[PDB]
């Protein structure tokens, strides 16, 4: 795997309500983070560009943050 | 931080990186954002999944919960080629 499944249980173990977890999920979830890491860098990197920069920094995920619906819920996370 | 609560950054940097054109740089700012928002990701789909196992009286967050949460928070893009990974791992 891309990314470490105990690291993933880990934070899937942070909600109290979670009690058992299929030892599926955190498969599904290491393919599924990356699917979200690529798509959020691509768009991010859509607005280095813009600006005719090379460096993808923190502004342009919170722009690409802004643009898309399905994105929502990371605003606080990464504001301006 | 504390850097045990999230992906490791070794992982997501080199992960951005394949996304992007070779010249690209990212910074480390970016980086550490990036760790962030992929773990948030994570709470977000599981909080979800989580809520449903609870409706039904379930206590085990399966594969296809986290199929169906993702669908329901609108990722419905990734879950056909998520399903077609999961059964290359159980095959």
């Amino acid at each position: 795997h891309s990314l470490p499944l105990a690291r993933i249980k880990k934070i899937m173990k942070a909600d109290e309500d979670v009690r058992m977890i299929s030892a599926e999920a955190p498969v599904v979830f290491a393919r599924a983070c990356e699917m979200f890491i690529l798509e959020l860098t691509l768009r991010s990197w859509n607005h280095t560009e813009e600006n005719k920069r090379r460096t993808l920094q923190k502004n342009d995920i919170a722009a690409a943050v802004t643009r898309t619906d399905i994105f929502d819920f990371l605003v606080d996370i990464v504001p301006r | 931080r504390e850097q045990d609560r999230f992906l490791p950054i070794a992982n997501v940097s080199r992960i951005m990186k394949k996304a992007l054109p070779a010249n690209a740089k990212i910074s480390k700012d970016a980086k550490e954002t990036m760790q962030e928002c992929v773990s948030e990701f994570i709470s977000f789909v599981t909080g979800e999944a989580s809520d449903k196992c609870q409706k039904e009286k379930r206590k085990t967050i399966n594969g296809d919960d986290l199929l169906w949460a993702m669908t329901t928070l609108g990722f419905e893009d990734y879950v056909e080629p998520l399903k077609v990974y999961l059964q290359r791992f159980r095959e």
